[PDB]
């Protein structure tokens, strides 16, 4: 994965 | 590629070496007779 | 005229109403260069591309409208740089002004950066026209297809591989419609007339649309090889989502 | 004839009357280079650019006259850093004269940095024409519509994320009337007149007005997202404002 | 028209199916040069090469898609590089975000280093054409055929030789049909008209597909060299792999 | 012909007659930019530039006219800066010869410093032409008008924001007025004449009224906002600033 | 793109080829007889 | 179409079946530049050269091929550098990945180096044709030939003396027939045709079946002067080497 | 290498110089006289 | 012919005759570029510049022979300071020639410095002709004018302010006369003649009437404001002063 | 033809029998521009000087055979300095061959030196032709004159002060003489025959005769100025001398 | 060289210019007679 | 310098310029009459 | 400068333009009557 910041 | 217009007729603004094509190609078309 | 904003195809109608991911990604777009090499042929200038200069520019607002992405700016870097070296210079001498009394954070870096280039331009692929005359009256047709091609490729910043590459084409198509008299009317009177139309589509346009759409592709490629989670599972057949997944088998000829 | 100001299209009207802020935001302007690529066709000649190099001096000065923004000169900063050594240099010794001799504070810098680009320019995307003669006598119109696309983009100078992106467009009209005689009256001679007249829309005035209309869709999208507030919670609903919130959908084709 | 993906040839389709490996093998695909040399005749631009600059983008693309490789970007390591700059000088201070908190890993390195150019591009192979008049009425055709090639090579990163190079063609089809009748129908009356239509393959997509097979070929040449393995030893007699294995001895001329 | 002064608009007669100040403002001018990117047409040279590259020193002559500035010289810096090395080399030595035997003091650096550039440069914006013949003898006319626009802003090198921004524009005219016979008077003779005349507007000098008149207005806007005080209140009122000011609404187009 | 303004006419400043189709239309439409 | 391998001369099928060594030879080749100083003439553009760019990628397949060489990389030996500077500046931390956990050994390095360019390109060596014409119904036909070069010469990397050195050479063929009707068949009717064939032997090609013909000029010369010895002494005389060995006398003129 | 259409006839957008070549082709071949 | 000096104009003649000050200035002339930016068009080479690149020496020769000044070589400075090199690492040692064995005194440096440039050259400002022909016999004239303007501003060295600045202007008028005969004498006979004559003024030489004008309004302006004395105040009223300050009011357009 | 000496104006022998001095004088030519700017028009190359790049050898030339000066060679300084470095550095080792065994002094430097420009070459000057006919046989005559100009001035060393500067000019004359014959001698029989003739100043002869020009009235400055002596007095009035003083009053236009 | 196939015929895309000898030179060679 | 073959006869590849002087020549030297 | 050699008659390799001349100043020059 790439990780989400949201 | 690029679409540019231009008028065919040299009366208007176009290229005028079909001008002499354009009324050869209408007199060897007319059926008008003089009238009198 | 009056100006107004620049005019979307219905890719834009298409990724504006993706379905909702849990969080955004940050992203850095640093160069799209013009890999096509060509130029514009005669009567243009001989120094004129015949892609504009600007795909860098047009896949970071294709991002932003996305409500996936948090661009970063990394093409105005060596601005922004000097711009906070005029901040901190400043900072450590009691000269700063009302504004930036606080001391400013670092620059946000991204997790992943999507690059790629304008592969190739080839005009005149089809053309063609159907031109017919009776006696003096008469009509024509003519119309001529270009093709644009463009990649998109998403790089991991942390290890450096390469997690997903797509590549999107559009045909940018220009016509001309014409009609013209020439006649002799009763006699030694000519009468003659002439209307025409031509229509281009702009290249400007269609490279915007071309990027539009390989956003979608990689977008709906991460929800399948589990890049980024979507917000919820049963959105996974949503209707936009499903028209770019069933595209993905390609053309042939 | 004698010089005068530049004309102003109805988008300069449209920015001046803005509604007031609370305050005014510092900003640097640091280049909008000509990324379209595109040169002038024959006759011009082959090294002369379609559009001016001039985007930068024209987005300050529309920054500056919007009543928001206090631009600050980044584009000759080389020569402002050069004015300040000057003085600099002079004030460790003696040898000030009467102006400077108060200690000059530092470079105000800014809060956020807009920047973008000329996203594109194409040439010829609509012509036609209608001519038309009878016996001798006749006229004939013409008309070629250009179109240019400005980008621009604020950026946060703290973090480096980019608030907001807007892409404007603007078509360059350009037309030719003309009515032409050549005709035999009574015998052997020849009546013979002719009265033209062209128009070009400046490209120099409608990247003025794609640019102009580009801040204000700053300005407003700024009030949207909760950037900046207005002086009034009841001027949210300003007549300037609602003209350029329903415009925010865009044109489709 | 609408955007979608580029079109494949069959190449592509083969290239899809291969037989599955026991595990892939990270490549770094640095540059490929149009050493061709070749630019576009009149009436194109003196500047415009004949073949595209983004042979690199397609390679990497054409591995991605072979379920082989994983590549990594080289191509834009001066990006990559500079974005990890960014996130390392941040993590010696406390002044990272909320993203990037973790350290990150170095940059993953390949086993292998595919290179190569385009080979040369030769334009007007072969050309041709047979026109037939009658009374009036008749029809043409024309052909142009050009011609591309592209070397590729395995290097071994360790060593340094090179594993294995193979050479693909391709055959660019260019033609056009036209028919055209000018006749004088009944007494002092001129039927005209004239119907054409061309067709150029574009050496965008010829290029495509002649690096899709030279990738085939370097897939095929390893596991008959003992480079790297098959998942199962019975699939050596996969029906994609024989096509490709009797082509290996050249056509000759 | 004999030279002399170099002709004038009415823009500098309006120019020298400005109320006096209380005093004058140390200005400098470092570069003044043709950031028009236009070039001249055939049958000139593909080389020379439509605007003369001396926007520069055009300035500087109509802020000293003005009698509000004292400029200081910065395009001639590094010829300035050399001049003194050789002084002040030989200043520590006895070798200084009868001049130059006091020591020289520094240079005075200026409060403002008024930089811009020529924003565009558009050809042909308007162009027509009457034309009439009866029988052998008739004359026609033709004109064809160009626009030119001037950017001037005002930077306070203090701090570094911009005080004040104007866009001055002049139109340069040039037409032809021409007379032609050519006509069979009495029998097997042929009288024929000719007689024309043009007239070109100096690009050269309307470039040098359109910064005269940008001077009034960054002049007049100064005591509007309290950047500088008149030598009396009274003279507010005069006749040259309320004709530049009535002109600070734009024309609309 | 730019619209000069030119004289379609070569009497005036103009293209001098289409001065032969201008004669040969105006001469192919006259229909004033000879006054005797 | 659909792409293949590509197509070989009779050279090529020669150079493949030479005997076996008794071990191979490692081998550099850096670069073999266009020394023709040639670009193609009217109507192609006036920057693209004759004869193409990519020697040097065609003898590093050609090298492999023979069975008698190992070419290293030093073409990608700038790239080749970096990707090893990725690994080892890894190796001193622990973050090295899975793969390249072993430490790398060195480059191998060459015992020879193969360079040499192409001497000289010349157009158009021969021309002719041959054309007639009876009664509306006849034919034509035409060639020109030109002429490439290619130097090749062996260096040993211990001392720096040249071993051996070849020249060889090329005729590139082009030809083209024609043959048109254009007669009266029975009255007021008018029969016409036109059949034409062109054929353009590609540079591209003749350029690699010179560099292979050359290399078995190279190995056959090491048997001879005793530079590496063959794996049977009796395979002295084998039948590709005698074909060789008899045409080591050059053509006269 | 690129075909372009283009038209062979001066009436529609083409080269105004194969026109006198047009016209006299197609009148060496009409067979139809005149109606009386 | 045989070669002579320059000929002059009457400014010459008008800038010799000055009256004599009290002391000579020392002046340096480092540069004047020609910011023109304007070449000569067709049939002209399109590199060739319309105004020649020598304005630095003719300014510098203008200064000398005004009986004013004292020019201080500045344009071969790095030839004049590459000399005095040569004798002085020569002085240190012994080896001095029977010349310069006396120490060199530093040098001389200026206590103002004069510099401009050449601000724009316009081409065809006016044109005209009259032609008439009667039965074989008439003639024709034509005329051209172009303009040059050339602007001057002296430095004060000590401070760096303006002291005054001056622009010239010039027209070099360019003519044709020419007369011809075609006429047929007596039967089967054709007398025919042809005589004519044109005439271009000079840019080379109008240029340094331009440049000999304006050290005259730069001497004269120096008197009126105090900057240098004359050697008598009886001698303000100079017949040649009075003619260079009632030509202080510019003229009108 | 055999080769021979340059052929030389009346200025050589002007310049050759000048008055003996007292003693001459050393003097150093760096460079002499080619400040002109003008290249030669079509038919030449676009690339090709109208003036020769060699006015700096042909100075040293006339100076030398003036018998008056002592050139020293400076236009070759950097390879005069590489040649005494390969002395210099043997001459530390024993290892000097028989020549150069003794110390060389340093180099003589000189005490004025010359410098100068070629300020301006206009080309068609005055044209003109006289053309005559009648039945059958007739003849023309044409001229184009253009014009050049040589600027020199002597720079003292010592202090840098500018002593002398003079303009000279030369006048470069091309013209052409052509006759020819067309007429029917008796029934059916044409005679007919043409004779020409031109001649064009060669450039490179007019610019070495306006330097050797220019020398004479450097020297007899100095003698006016009280720069340097003649050996007598009584020679004062030289009449070689009192040629080039009555010609010291420019013409008049 | 490069050889590139062009048609001879301005009815087909060719050079103009020859259309008035391929003319020319038909109407030349024609034996046929008018059928009456 | 480089000597290109060319076809001087614009029925084959060459110059359609002298297409107008080959057919004079010709017909200025056939001395044969109508067969009747 | 450089002399070229050329052929000033378009029967060999030449400027096809003075065709028309060479054949026109030829057929003024013949005195040859037909022989009957």
């Amino acid at each position: 994965v790439v990780p989400q910041y949201g | 590629g690029t679409m540019t217009f231009q008028f065919r007729n040299p009366n208007f603004g176009g290229n005028p070496n079909n001008g002499a094509f354009l009324l050869n190609s209408a007199q060897a078309q007319n059926s008008y007779k003089d009238p009198s | 005229a009056r100006p107004t904003l620049m005019p979307r195809a219905q890719s834009y109608k298409d990724l504006t109403h993706l379905p909702a991911p849990t969080g955004k990604i940050f992203v850095s777009v640093y160069n799209i260069q013009d890999e096509t090499g060509q130029f514009k042929p005669y009567p243009a200038s001989n120094f004129s591309t015949a892609v504009p200069q600007s795909a860098t520019a047009m896949l970071v607002t294709a991002l932003k409208d996305s409500r996936w992405f948090i661009p970063l700016e990394r093409q105005g870097l060596q601005n922004l740089l000097n711009e906070r070296k005029i901040i901190r210079a400043a900072q450590e001498n009691g000269t700063v002004a009302i504004n930036n009394r606080i001391p400013l954070q670092s620059l946000t870096a991204a997790n992943i950066m999507v690059e790629g280039s304008i592969i190739g331009y080839e005009s005149n692929v089809k053309s063609g026209g159907v031109g017919a005359r009776y006696f003096g009256i008469g009509a024509d047709t003519q119309y001529q297809l270009d093709q644009i091609a463009v990649n998109l490729r998403v790089v991991n910043v942390s290890t450096g591989e390469i997690l997903s590459s797509v590549n999107t084409s559009k045909t940018i198509l220009s016509y001309e419609v014409q009609a013209g008299v020439f006649r002799f009317i009763d006699y030694q009177r000519l009468l003659e007339g002439e209307v025409g139309y031509t229509s281009n589509e702009p290249v400007m346009l269609c490279l915007m649309s071309a990027i539009e759409t390989g956003v979608i592709f990689l977008i709906n490629d991460g929800i399948d090889r589990g890049l980024w989670d979507l917000q919820n599972k049963a959105e996974r057949q949503n209707d936009i989502l499903v028209k770019y997944r069933h595209m993905s088998v390609p053309p042939e000829s």
